[PDB]
């Protein structure tokens, strides 16, 4: 019945936030706990650990003097995040220490921490079509932060859709493409619109992709 | 030492 | 410096929808929206609704 | 202390025997753990102390090794075992490997290739993004080579690949070549050339700037 419910994650400014970790199914007072973060698309990186005691605090070289680890043996683990920097955008996992060896065994569901520097909505450009099947799509370029969502024809077109992972451009802004394959014979009588949402900028735009 | 057993 | 939220309605030939921005006043938000419309390749007539704090750019 | 896993990715079928290796910098004796993580979910502890099985973990998982080299073995791979696996040392702080993604094997399928010129709307602001689509192919290793008037491009393109598809287990890939408008207008022939095991010879899709 070992359960780790996380909460407190959200969006902030380059600000303060406090993540919670509600432990159950085991004597929380007797074990130490961890915070580990994972950048989306990247590996795992440890952040902090404190004893069952609260006597020995140890942080990573990157969150020293900004995040502080605490616990109210309320049976809850906390991480008050302050002076958030850009590189701290990750899913944050709380984790319990094993009995025999001092490593993590059980992990929390993980809540997302997003640190918006400057908000930039997306530029939406068509990928215009030109064996019996044609491809078309939208290029959603130069937005920040993540994410954007793409639908086609307000969701009435789903089969044959590929929305690709975003890439981070040299400018510091993201870019992604969404494509779909359709009958080339329909290109004259059917309309294809990609609907792009960027909640950080409250952008909801529809780009009609016209054939060549 | 950070990697000493932090348990009971 | 306190800022308020302004809204942009985009009535483009192929790009239609809405976006928002936060600015200290209305004319500064119009400069951001003009840049946003420019980035999307949309040039058009600019109008403002004082009551709803909503700009509209209407392509030709 | 840093951990290096091999391989980074591998394709396998249900019932296979799969093997993941982990090399540590500096000896760590047996202070090594193996974790499993599926996309969007928290990682789960499989093996600790190099060889001890965590409770609840199926018997088909086993760990080996001591010192610097370590091996995670999965017998009779199950459909719920397609995931990413991490090794980790807990001798000094906590360091993870780069991860090994176990993917579903299928027959070789060549990509369908499409190219998209930049749009006039984008060209209006001084940048040209050319896009090449590689659709529904297997295996994942596909090479996109951009050519501009037969000059090979490097360092000015970016790629992303979808996850394995739910139904047919194929991948798709999108590659964007980004030039300034001025540079774009200086050249005529824009081509992406695609190499893939499913193609007997490379496939080139091209266009001439100007319809």
């Amino acid at each position: 019945q070992v359960q780790l419910v996380e909460s407190g994650g959200g969006v902030v400014q380059p600000g303060s936030l406090r993540l919670s970790c509600a432990a159950s199914g085991f004597t929380f007072s007797g074990y130490g706990m961890h915070w580990v973060r994972q950048v989306p698309g990247k590996g795992l990186e440890w952040v902090a650990i404190i004893w069952f005691d609260g006597s020995q605090k140890y942080y990573a070289d990157s969150v020293q003097g900004r995040f502080t680890i605490s616990r109210d043996n309320k049976k809850t683990l906390f991480l008050r995040m302050n002076s958030l920097r850009a590189e701290d955008t990750a899913v944050y996992y709380c984790a319990k220490v094993h009995d025999d060896e001092p490593t993590q065994d059980y992990w929390g569901q993980g809540t997302l921490v997003t640190v918006f520097n400057q908000i930039k909505g997306p530029s939406v450009f068509p990928l215009a079509p030109s064996s019996g099947t044609a491809a078309l799509g939208c290029l959603v370029k130069d937005y920040f932060p993540e994410p954007v969502t793409v639908s086609w024809n307000s969701g009435a077109l789903t089969s044959g859709v590929h929305t690709f992972p975003a890439v981070l451009q040299s400018s510091g802004l993201y870019s992604l493409s969404s494509v779909v394959t359709v009958p080339s014979s329909s290109l004259g009588t059917q309309t294809y619109i990609c609907n792009v949402n960027h909640k950080p900028s409250n952008t909801k735009v529809d780009k009609k992709v016209e054939p060549k | 030492n950070p990697n000493a057993n932090p348990n009971a | 410096p306190a800022v308020t939220t302004y809204k942009l309605v985009i009535n483009g030939k192929t790009l239609k929808g809405e976006t928002t921005t936060k600015a200290v006043d209305a004319e500064t938000a119009e400069k951001a929206f003009k840049q946003y419309a420019n980035d999307n390749g949309v040039d058009g007539v600019w109008t403002y609704d004082d009551a709803t704090k909503t700009f509209t750019v209407t392509e030709h | 202390i840093q951990m290096t896993q091999s391989p980074s990715t591998l394709s396998a079928s249900v019932g296979d025997r799969v093997t993941i290796t982990c090399r540590a910098s500096q000896g760590i004796s047996t202070s090594l753990a193996w974790y499993q993580q599926k996309p969007g979910k928290a990682p789960k502890l499989l093996i600790y102390k190099a060889s001890s099985l965590e409770s609840g973990v199926p018997s088909r998982f086993s760990g080996s090794g001591s010192g610097t080299e370590f091996t995670l073995t999965i017998t009779s791979l199950q459909p719920e075992d397609f995931a990413t696996y991490y090794c980790q040392q807990y001798k000094r702080y906590w360091t993870f490997g780069q991860g090994t993604k176990v993917e579903i094997k299928r027959t070789v399928a060549a990509p369908s290739v499409f190219i998209f010129p930049p749009s006039d709307e984008q060209l209006k602001s001084g940048t040209a993004s050319v896009v090449c689509l590689l659709n529904n192919f297997y295996p994942r290793e596909a090479k996109v080579q951009w050519k501009v008037d037969n000059a090979l491009q490097s360092g000015n393109s970016q790629e992303s690949v979808t996850e394995q598809d739910s139904k047919d287990s194929t991948y798709s890939l999108s590659s964007t070549l980004t030039l300034s408008k001025a540079d774009y207008e200086k050249h005529k022939v824009y081509a992406c050339e695609v190499t893939h095991q499913g193609l007997s010879s490379p496939v080139t899709k091209s266009f001439n700037r100007g319809e």
